[PDB]
């Protein structure tokens, strides 16, 4: 997931 | 604006970010993939409308995170781009552009677009 | 990507923006709406990836201006999101949103999208 | 989808879309700004993905509305792009894009952007 | 606008696009990614401003594809905003939002955005 | 107002 | 590559 | 115009 998201 | 965007916000995902807002425009701080670890955590940087109308508009306002700290690079930077509104609910509310660095060829699909509001209650 | 985004570059319009890129990621500098008179220049502050990655890819990176100055206030904020690509004839694509400060009726009307590209070489 | 699709929806501000999904992945029907009047009808055509994956994906599709009608012309167009979740609480979540007829000089104030759920339920 | 958009298209990347412009401000035609093969070829349907301003204004329209055909699913849609601007060279300036259909985990990348202009002339 | 709003 | 595109 | 454009 990227790292914005999670 | 200023004082009452200095502080922490929370969007509907889970994710904060701390600000300053400078006496001159500037905001910077921290946004956090999650609420406690510092491998998720992330500078940013941006402007504000240090002195905005005196009708009922917001203040105008953007910021841009790159995912790259000490531990993570994702190779990829977002833009967020709203508007603050004051009072007993304050909220920001946001639209935002996340590119990644591609190939020439794949450039069509470098960058998504989404929307963000945050609060300063977390639910 | 820094020593190659360092410097002055123009797009299509004719406007100008100036940028150093620090060691840590940050992008300082500003954007003159017109070659030549202070009343157009405006702060502008962002990120971009200082380790990008090796095989041909971009550089992301984004940054913000607030329009306000010593001379004009027009009450808004864009954020371009984008990337650089070096070499011979190195550009910077960028796609922007200009978010307004707005009443919440006309909440829906704030934010304005489109793209640019910048180069070295001012035509 | 499909048979999930056909039937009115309501957006936030109050706007009525009807709309019918064909065998064939066509959307044909009528969106209405408010709730009762002819003078605010503008029909709509658009597209959706007729066999939808089977794990639990949304549905993409998307439509148009250009903003003639037999009373009004206001020189524009809006597209929505999106998905819808079906269940209990079924949702299309969109975001659209709003496009003026402009000069060629006023091109750059042509597009805005926004968002919009659309929910079966009116409130 | 109508007769002057009747016609095909070709864009930057050799994708060309056949379209109708009927009389009620309907848009009907065919994208094809590339310029010679049925499992290319995906169904459009949109919409037009058919009674444009008469001063220097483009004619504002939008379309829309699913990427379903015969041969491939690809569970996803993309809109174009735009507007058709007449004349010796004639062009169509669009931004586009492609969705997929995602699970609500994956939601946040579902769209990408970008922009496109067609022209008469292949190069 | 623009009729996607009114 | 998406049909988009290819 | 706005200031990005004039």
């Amino acid at each position: 997931c990227h790292p914005q998201f999670c | 604006a200023e004082a009452g965007i200095t502080g922490t916000w929370y969007n509907q995902l889970g994710s904060t970010f701390i600000v300053t807002a400078g006496a001159d425009g500037a905001l910077t701080g921290t946004y956090e993939s999650a609420v406690g670890n510092a491998e998720s955590r992330y500078v940013l940087t941006g402007r504000y409308d240090s002195a905005p109308a005196t009708d009922g508009s917001g203040t105008a306002l953007g910021w841009t995170v790159a995912w790259k700290n000490n531990y993570r690079n994702a190779h990829s930077a977002t833009t967020w781009s709203g508007q603050y509104v004051g009072g007993a609910e304050a909220r920001i509310n946001t639209q935002w552009l996340l590119t990644s660095g591609t190939t020439e060829a794949n450039a069509w699909k470098s960058t998504l677009v989404g929307h963000d509001t945050f609060t300063k209650v977390k639910p």
